């Protein structure tokens, strides 16, 4: 029928696109310009070690105020942590086990945290009594959740399982944006300080950028051969730093829609877990898999540092909101602060 | 309509129509843009604390 | 016969006396095939003219509930997996819909009587101990706090000198249908069990 | 309703052998017409046939198919015998 | 049984116009043979020319629905047992063995009452502690932990450090038992006794 057209304009289309990147592909200056100094050798200490799970702890994430992060250990528990005293805030029992992602709210008053029950739990950190409970059980989810970060307080997208990515309506509780188009299970979901385009990694090993009020994939950047782990967007919101199964980190653009840069060792085998850009976002935090992360200066590939430290794996890495510390949810069980 | 291999040509058609914008957008040269990210990192490189030794006092981690 | 004001159902055998435009809610009901006339039907009673249909006439009392008054509330006596296995019969969706709804709801408030049950642990250090017990969560039920020795700073103001222990009377399994496996979860599963 | 939504099979089966039929009678009959007649009622004869025969093709088929039919009948008709009609027999349009 | 395809039965009184297919559709009942004629057959009734089940109505219909409809539900206040009792005189294995299944699910969940609760003690040391608490096995409840102090891996981080209780209620599910004569498992008790 219309399958062999199409296809053979869909190819068209897609050389056009390769040619318009590599045409636009000049000399990475980045590598070029070393006459720069580079970051020499930095390494943070642990001033904070937050020994207080048990289970692994999958996700972190600093809060908006970066002194209140929230971490989800796999048990099923939500801890938000006060970084300054090394004192919990809270801790949540969640119904839901096999916990993988837990945000912040914008306003820091509400988080989102989501496991394979494919229900997104939208949890009220204070409410009028005092309590946590629960804003909402955002249930109708085809897969299971893996990521998820706040549009607002009455909008949020859960990057699920079965190529689905939907901007939820908090309020009513029904999926109102659909992001469909993905051909994996979309672990990884990034968004840009602009808020207004988040790229999804996926097990298809494709970046897709999706423009969140349109809702169609506004660019499909690729190169990556292993499915995504995590995505880091640069404080800028204009390039974002992709990590995945193979030892690569790929630095892409979307000025250029093409990857401007890596940061892989043939000596490291170990794939990047967690992706990470500093205040500045002249450091790429590698988190990786085997028990310590390391960072890499993002403008020269070489090794800016290695936190080392966990004996086992750092599953998750999270920066400060003023860059001044970072925090390593791993899975030794312990959130360590390096600053 | 099903009867084109159940519905398969609509998501080609999908991928031709998004494929077309992703032409359209302005594309920049990896010079400009790598040219871009130094100057934001080094205008930012004093006010990120990793790259500056932290006094004793003034973050409330050695507090 | 194929057209009245009012229609006896012999369901079960039992006479329901029905009016049209309630059974005309849902086209692709069966009782819509009864209201149009189309012969097809030679099953009745052979002394009135009763349209005899084989299905139960107990449940189709809550059926014929929803059917002429909108909602369905049914009676606690007749457990609701019949009236859902009945209403698959006559095909209507939106009662189909609801009443997997009240299946769920029901099992969620109680299924306690096979005791289904959700455990967590939650180690908290002596002096934030207060805080997260009073904050702790709606519908979660505290069930033991039990005490952990150390030998740091003369065995107390540990970081973990409790460990706290929660419950929820709900659960995760079906409540007539919950998450089902797949494949890359139990990638994942077996990822975090090493 | 095969088609289902399907032009094309539709299209090969009836609607390419009327489209060509009706586009050579057409011309030749609007030759004929020019041939024998003066300009005018030569319009007002074209006008007339295409009422008539639209009319019928309208009870005839279905009205989302009959739009290209009728475009094509029409760029038969007229576009074809563009300059002719300028200056034509008996009376053109400079007359 | 040759005329009137909707044969009309009198069980217990109750005239039930029942369709041929469905009655055989398990040969193995009782009422498949009344669906044929036969000559040692001579149980009728002339004041209505029904035929004579000298059974009740009221677990009748459970019985007709899941031979109806390949599946019955049992009202909410009516006995499994009669419906079961009533099965068997019409002899449907499968209806059986399936209602037998519903009778002691339903007993292992009123053994309930009884004071029978089953009770298990589990080892744990503490960082794998909450890894049972949190998936361990559902239908059952955590009730204790205590902690034992240890020398061997002195105090914390042993795996004798801490000892959990967990316990469920006594069920019959697929059924009970209160003896094996088997003599191989009693010398077996024996031994592992001391």
């Amino acid at each position: 029928s219309e399958l062999d057209q199409l296809r053979q304009e869909a190819e068209q289309l897609k050389n056009q696109i390769r040619d318009a990147r590599k045409a636009c592909a000049d000399a990475t200056l980045s590598q070029i310009t070393n006459n720069i100094d580079p970051v020499g050798r930095i390494q943070m200490r642990t001033r904070r070690t937050l020994r207080g799970h048990l289970a692994k702890i999958y996700a972190m994430h600093w809060g908006t105020d970066s002194r209140l992060l929230v971490s989800a250990s796999q048990d099923g528990k939500l801890i938000i942590w006060d970084s300054y005293t090394t004192n919990k805030v809270h801790a949540i029992p969640l119904r839901s086990s096999w916990v993988m992602t837990c945000a912040y709210a914008p306003s820091g008053n509400y988080v989102a945290c989501g496991g394979l029950d494919n229900i997104c739990s939208i949890y009220n950190l204070k409410t009028r009594e005092g309590n946590v409970r629960v804003s909402r059980e955002l249930a109708g989810h085809t897969g299971y959740l893996s990521c998820c970060r706040f549009l607002d307080d009455n909008q949020i997208v859960t990057s699920s399982g079965d190529t689905t990515c939907a901007l939820w309506d908090i309020e009513t509780g029904q999926q109102t944006t659909t992001f469909t188009g993905h051909t994996g299970d979309v672990m990884s979901l990034s968004l840009a300080p602009d808020t207004r385009l988040f790229v999804s990694g996926a097990c298809d090993a494709s970046a897709k950028l999706w423009d969140v009020r349109e809702g169609m994939c506004r660019q499909t950047f690729t190169g990556h051969e292993s499915d995504i782990n995590a995505i880091c967007f640069f404080p800028n919101g204009n390039a974002f730093a992709t990590g995945s199964d193979d030892a690569t980190c790929r630095l892409f653009d979307l000025r250029a829609d093409q990857e401007l840069m890596t940061y892989s060792h043939d000596n490291i085998i170990c794939g990047i877990t967690s992706v990470s850009f500093s205040k500045s976002g002249r450091l790429l935090l590698a988190g990786y898999d085997d028990f310590n992360c390391n960072v890499w200066d993002a403008l020269k590939a070489d090794r800016a540092g290695v936190l080392a430290g966990h004996d086992n794996r750092v599953s998750c890495l999270g920066v400060t909101d003023d860059g001044m510390a970072v925090a390593t949810g791993s899975w030794d069980s312990f959130l360590k602060i390096w600053n | 309509m099903a009867s084109n291999n159940t519905a398969s040509i609509a998501q080609a058609r999908k991928l031709v129509e998004q494929l077309k914008m992703e032409a359209n957008i302005d594309r920049i040269k990896v010079s400009k843009a790598a040219a871009d990210l130094m100057a934001y990192c080094e205008a930012h490189a004093k006010e990120d604390p990793l790259l500056t030794p932290v006094p004793a006092s003034e973050n409330p981690f050695r507090e | 016969g194929s057209v009245s004001k009012w229609v006896r159902l012999n369901v079960g055998g039992t006479y329901f006396l029905t009016t049209r435009q309630t059974l005309c809610r849902d086209p692709k009901s069966f009782l819509y095939r009864l209201c149009q006339a189309d012969p097809d039907l030679d099953s009745d009673k052979d002394e009135t003219g009763a349209y005899l249909i084989d299905r139960d006439p107990t449940y189709f009392g809550p059926v014929l509930n929803y059917l002429r008054h909108g909602k369905l509330v049914i009676n606690k006596d007749l457990a609701e997996e019949g009236v859902l296995e009945e209403a698959e019969f006559y095909n209507i969706t939106s009662l189909i819909k609801l009443v997997k709804d009240k299946i769920r709801e029901r099992d969620s408030k109680t299924s306690q009587v096979p005791v289904k049950h959700v455990y967590r642990v939650l180690q908290c250090q002596e002096e934030e101990l207060t805080q997260m017990v009073s904050t702790m969560s709606d519908g979660w039920k505290f069930e033991q706090l039990v005490s952990i020795g150390s030998s740091y700073n003369y065995g107390n103001e540990d970081q973990a000198e409790f460990l706290c222990v929660v419950s929820k009377e709900l659960h995760n399994t079906p409540y007539g249908t919950a998450s089902e496996p797949s494949e890359k979860a139990k990638i994942l599963q077996e990822r975090g069990s090493r | 309703i095969l088609g289902l939504e399907g032009r094309s099979v539709y299209e090969e089966d009836f609607e390419a052998p009327f489209l060509e039929m009706s586009a050579e009678f057409f011309q030749m009959e609007s030759q004929k017409f020019l041939a024998e007649n003066s300009a005018s009622v030569y319009i007002k004869k074209v006008e007339a046939r295409i009422n008539e025969e639209i009319e019928r093709v309208m009870h005839c088929l279905d009205k989302s198919t009959e739009e290209p039919i009728v475009k094509v009948v029409e760029r038969e008709l007229i576009s074809k015998h563009m300059k002719t009609i300028v200056e034509m027999e008996n009376s053109g349009l400079v007359h």
